[PDB]
């Protein structure tokens, strides 16, 4: 239906 | 059979609200947007509606809160009612069928992050 | 301090119901989330909710239907019910704030359509 | 904060 990425950025 | 209709030559500051009307029902329920594009520039995406399971409405960052896209379902019209108009706003508009391929989201998480709990399927539980 | 709770172990097709209980922050942009790691896999996303602007539920693709993520504002409390488990589910899983940075879109078009209609915007209008 | 950005591509 939706086709989704769903990216993860932390930090240092 | 898609028609575009209700341009015209306005003042910054005026309105306009285009026309899309569909002479069938396309998929059943599909989505209908619209696309813009300038002399010497590229076509933009501008806004876009499903009516599958519910409303979705989609727009472009820079018509958020001056445009607003509808659909009158009992005369297979949709509708882009175009306010606050400035003249970076100056095209030419189409409609056509679009499909949402892929949508990107970027989650930013900063710090150390808390106490996990473990989850374990197994046949032996 | 975020503390994720409600794990355990658990029969493919059962379900799970984790927690994630704050102690009043809220704050950077009021999303939690929930990600998970297992064993030789990268860190994924598994489902987001804000009740910032009304009440937004994100999920990955491979939990669509099956994972259900809400809050009880009383309590301060975000759950995950976690249905149709499956092996691909075993997995450490993690709470946190998390900002919806940017949502990228990529819309396909096919077919002639129609005429378009020609808009112009400016101060010699008359 | 939230940024969109939306992208055409014309295909057969």
């Amino acid at each position: 239906k939706k086709i989704e990425t769903h990216k993860l950025t932390f930090r240092e | 059979q898609l028609q575009a209709s209700g341009g015209g030559f306005v003042q910054p500051g005026g309105s306009l609200r285009l026309s899309c009307a569909a002479s069938g029902y396309t998929s059943g329920d599909e989505i209908m947007g619209w696309f813009r594009q300038a002399p010497g520039k590229e076509r933009e995406f501008v806004s876009a509606i499903s009516w599958q399971s519910g409303t979705s409405t989609y727009y472009a960052d820079s018509v958020k809160g001056r445009f607003t896209i509808s659909r009158d379902n009992s005369k297979n019209t949709v509708y882009l009612q175009m306010n606050s108009l400035r003249a970076e706003d100056t095209a030419t508009y189409y409609c056509a069928p679009m499909t949402l391929a892929e949508t990107y989201y970027e989650w930013l998480i900063s710090g150390y992050w808390g106490q996990g709990t473990q989850v374990t399927v197994s046949s032996a539980a």
